[PDB]
């Protein structure tokens, strides 16, 4: 009777941009979900959290990334906008739960923290759970840019560059997406 | 050449539709940010509409459930389908392609659209006469009253008195109908020797009036 | 939503000074989705900075814009009499209300007079009174209608024009508006202007019927 890390993606200590975002599987272990107040961010889709203590499912996804406070809105089924289409849509089907808590104390840096960043160019939207590292260089216009960046050529990723002085809005949170996949195989993640 | 050709905007009736177009030449509408912005008249800049490469629109509150903005890749066109107009969307609408971090640099030469429920009406040319003290300056003018749509054009003695010339811009009465004036300051020797007559010009109703203002008693 | 609010709202200086228009954010925005653009008359946008200090392409560099956090400021070292224009800061979605930058010159009162209405167009019902005020400066005048000395509201509409490319003057033109009935009940019609370069209010009026 083995318990699931979620020590390590939700207390963990580096968060990746959106654009790049984590991904942990999780099987063959059991689960408190009710040990998960500071989260301050808990909507469940498909699944009401208590009774997830009372479920078994063949595996769970942990995505974890940070983005910017009037951002974690689109971490929902059905939401349009930057993070949604270019960065980490959900399905709109979506069976799991969108944990966010801010983390200005964490991730914002005087200055400046330009290490995370979130996919602004994209010729087309995401879809559910895509996940696209490709830094090459986006071509607004009716000409080529082979690698350089210039008019109608742009670097397709962009720097949130959080600062503590920003507003909440504009201040850093930390978003785990737990996904729960009931595939044909024995279940290996249960609860108490 | 990077710009953007726009057209479609005219005369339209409350609850009426029309459809704004903006040509695109040098940047792909289908891969860009573009926006709707419109200015009305003697006011700021108001952002209208915005749709996203990936196809995502988003557009102001004014405008939600009235207004639809599109695109054409085959034409490489953007569109804004506005429905339900009203007497506050009357505007200078412009597109733009908006790069976020880079700004709006981009822009359309925009197109006017006037909604009233108002017929096309030649105006009312009536003489505003000089002051009989006139305490060494007189002031003498046209009022154009009463017409629809705008333009008018006012010179004066057929061009030939240009210093000293004010032509207002017309102000929208309640009646829905445009009021217009132009004055003119002369010497108070003039007036009794030199003769002023205003000319005014309406083309949406082919109204030409050359009205002489002397002074009155 | 963010709201961005510009000062001044007119900003008065001569060719060659030195311009500072101020954009104020109600909340802490990032400065990499700040802009400032100028417009003319008749003219479209015309994108000046991006990126709160990064000049477009074709900029002068007398244009350069500086700031963070809720305050931003365009600065125009330079001024050239093409740069006397309108200027918004726009963040996103957002735009800010505009700083209109005019040439400034002496304060001169404006010149009054009254017109009373047209024969031919009190034959149609409706009365119209004309009130001229005649190359004053700076652009902040009043206007105040009185019909025997009752002061009039919601009955009138001004127009201004544009600051004269000679003597860089204004030129202010109110219409009061009333019907024959009521123009014809009344005899002492006036209009009271209250400006800058004026020790006191003049009064230019007409008694109807002379
Ligand atoms: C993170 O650590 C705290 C103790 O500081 C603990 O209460 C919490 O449960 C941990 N997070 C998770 C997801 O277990």
């Amino acid at each position: 009777t083995n318990l699931c890390p979620f020590d390590e993606v939700f207390n963990a200590t580096r968060f990746a941009s959106v654009y790049a975002w984590n991904r942990k599987r999780i099987s063959n272990c059991v689960a408190d979900y009710s040990v998960l107040a500071p989260f301050f961010a808990f909507k469940c889709y498909g699944v009401s959290p208590t009774k997830l203590n009372d479920l078994c499912f063949t595996n769970v996804y942990a995505d974890s990334f940070v983005i910017r406070g009037n951002e974690v809105s689109q971490i929902a089924p059905g939401q349009t906008g930057n993070i949604a289409d270019y960065n980490y849509k959900l399905p709109d089907d979506f069976t799991g739960c969108v944990i966010a808590w801010n983390s200005n104390k964490l991730d914002s840096k005087v200055g400046g923290n330009y290490n995370y960043r979130y996919r602004l160019f994209r010729k087309s939207n995401l879809k559910p759970f895509e996940r696209d590292i490709s830094t090459e260089i986006y071509q607004a216009g009716n000409k080529p840019c082979n690698g350089v960046a210039g008019v109608n050529c742009y670097f397709p990723l962009q720097s949130y560059g959080f600062r503590p002085t920003y507003g909440v809005g504009h201040q850093p949170y930390r978003v785990v997406v737990l996904s729960f996949e009931l595939l044909h195989a024995p279940a290996t993640v249960c609860g108490p | 050449e990077v710009q953007l050709v726009e057209s479609g905007g005219g005369l339209i009736q409350p609850g009426g539709s029309l459809r704004l177009s903006c040509a695109a030449s040098g940047i792909t509408v289908t891969s860009n940010y573009m926006s709707w912005v419109r200015q009305a008249p003697g006011k700021g800049l108001e952002w209208v509409s915005v749709i996203y490469p990936g196809g995502s629109t988003f557009y102001a509150d004014s405008v939600k459930g009235r207004f639809t903005i599109s695109r054409d890749n085959s034409k490489n066109t953007l569109y804004l389908q506005m429905n339900s107009l009203r007497a506050e969307d009357t505007a200078v609408y412009y597109c733009a392609r908006d790069l976020v971090v880079y700004g709006m640099d981009v822009w359309g030469q925009g197109t006017t659209v006037t909604v009233s429920s108002a017929s096309t009406k030649g105006p009312s040319v009536f003489p505003l006469a000089p002051s009989s003290k006139s305490t060494g300056t007189a002031a003498l003018g046209c009022l154009v009253k009463d017409y629809f749509p705008e333009p008018v054009t006012v010179s004066w003695n057929s061009g030939a008195l240009t210093s000293g010339v004010h032509t207002f811009p017309a102000v929208l009465q309640s009646s829905g109908l445009y009021s217009l004036s132009s004055v003119v300051t002369v010497p108070s020797s003039s007036l009794g020797t030199q003769t002023y007559i205003c000319n005014v010009n309406h083309k949406p109703s082919n109204t030409k009036v050359d009205k002489r203002v002397e002074p009155k008693s | 939503e963010i709201v961005l609010t510009q000062s001044p709202g007119t900003l008065s200086l001569s060719p060659g000074e030195r311009a500072t228009l101020s954009c104020r954010a109600s909340q802490s925005v990032s400065s990499s989705y700040l802009a400032w653009y100028q417009q003319k008359p008749g003219q479209a946008p015309r994108l000046l900075i991006y990126g709160a200090s990064s000049r477009a392409t074709g900029i002068p560099g007398r244009f350069s814009g500086s700031g963070s956090g809720t305050d931003f400021t365009l600065t125009i070292s330079r001024l050239e009499p093409e740069d006397f224009a309108i200027y918004y800061c726009q963040q996103g979605v957002t735009f800010g209300g505009g700083t209109k930058v005019e040439i400034k010159r002496t304060v001169a009162a404006p010149s009054v007079f009254i017109f009373p209405p047209s024969d031919e167009q009190l034959k149609s019902g409706t009365a119209s009174v004309v009130c001229l005020l005649n190359n004053f400066y700076p652009r902040e005048a009043k206007v105040q209608w009185k019909v025997d000395n009752a002061l009039q509201s919601g009955n009138s509409q001004e127009s201004v024009t544009e600051q004269d490319s000679k003597d860089s003057t204004y030129s202010l033109s109110s219409t009061l508006t009333l019907s024959k009935a009521d123009y014809e009940k009344h005899k002492v019609y006036a209009c009271e202007v209250t400006h800058q370069g004026l020790s006191s209010p003049v009064t230019k009026s007409f008694n109807r019927g002379e």
